[PDB]
């Protein structure tokens, strides 16, 4: 599609009309600080137009709450620790340029420590094995 | 009015009408028969037409039935009117911004006549643009 | 809005006036004579 750069077919034209919905869907299926990377199902037009997530992200409610709490705690800890915390400049990228990335992302360094607090064995026993996970876990059993 | 004004069947007809009035000015109304605004415009123009008669002429176009002239307005297509003289399109600057076509209803019969008169005058002069005596800037 | 954009080739006191028109039309329908 990129190589092609202007076609203007009918199907392609049609597909576009569902773009804001697609965007919304994408926004909804955002990865959360506990997660490393959201491996998500998708729908896509044959051109490579209108790519949108078709998974609908649902959660165990109290579990979700717990996760959120944990994240909050982690954040607090971080705040306590670091002095000159780096404010992320925005917009993040070069506006004039077109800085996308796929291949690099694919063959990138290891997904570096996402936000999740340390979990002792005595107190918080039965969750730490399945807590900070995608779906999240407690998903097969 | 339906019985009062003369109505057009096809794009060719419209074009002929536009061409073949040498002396008079030609107000076409491009509009969908069953609309409120369009109806109102037609009613207004019915009154005006007889008056202005010796200088202008009024015609009607069912825009759904005759789809030739979506060149005129880029498929905006509300229930509009358009002004013609020696087969030149005649440009009537109101506030509105659409200097091409009056895409809006005016209620003062006399006012309508006056604007038509103005455009006729402009056409006679040779001018393409003409500033309306009135302002508008409400009826977008 | 998007749909509209793509489909760019394809698609109070007036009451009295409406009444007048409608009635006239009806009358016309009634008498489709010579």
């Amino acid at each position: 599609h990129s190589d092609m750069a202007n076609t203007d077919k009918k199907a392609f034209l049609g597909a576009l009309k569902y773009l804001p919905h697609a965007i919304l869907k994408l926004l909804e299926n955002m990865p959360h600080p506990w997660e490393q990377a959201k491996e998500v199902k998708v729908l896509y037009h044959t051109s490579g137009a209108i790519t949108f997530v078709n998974e609908t992200p649902r959660v165990i409610e109290p579990v979700y709450t717990a996760q959120w709490s944990a994240t909050w705690i982690a954040m607090r800890r971080e705040k306590r620790d670091r002095t000159h915390f780096k404010r992320m400049r925005f917009p993040p990228f070069d506006d004039d340029e077109p800085p996308l990335s796929y291949e690099q992302h694919i063959e990138n360094i290891e997904p570096l420590d996402p936000i999740n607090l340390p979990l002792d064995s005595q107190d918080d026993e039965y969750v730490k094995d399945w807590l900070y996970d995608s779906r999240p876990l407690e998903e097969d059993s | 009015a339906s019985v009062l004004l003369p109505q057009l069947r096809t794009g060719w007809h419209v074009d002929q009408a536009i061409v073949t009035e040498t002396k008079r000015l030609v107000v076409i109304r491009f509009g969908r028969k069953n609309d409120r605004q369009c109806m109102i415009m037609d009613e207004l123009l019915s009154s005006i037409a007889e008056r202005v008669r010796n200088f202008a002429v009024i015609y009607l176009c069912d825009i759904d039935e005759v789809s030739d002239f979506d060149e005129m307005y880029e498929l905006t297509d509300p229930m509009t009117v358009m002004f013609f003289y020696h087969n030149k399109h005649m440009m009537c600057d109101f506030g509105t911004g659409n200097n091409n076509k009056l895409n809006f209803i005016v209620d003062d019969k006399q006012e309508m006549i006056d604007i038509l008169e103005t455009i006729f005058r402009g056409a006679r002069k040779n001018k393409g643009l003409v500033v309306s005596p009135y302002d508008y800037n409400h009826k977008r | 809005y998007i749909g509209n954009l793509i489909t760019r080739q394809f698609e109070d006191a007036y009451y009295d006036l409406e009444l007048r028109n409608s009635v006239m039309d009806d009358i016309l329908e009634m008498m489709p004579e010579s």
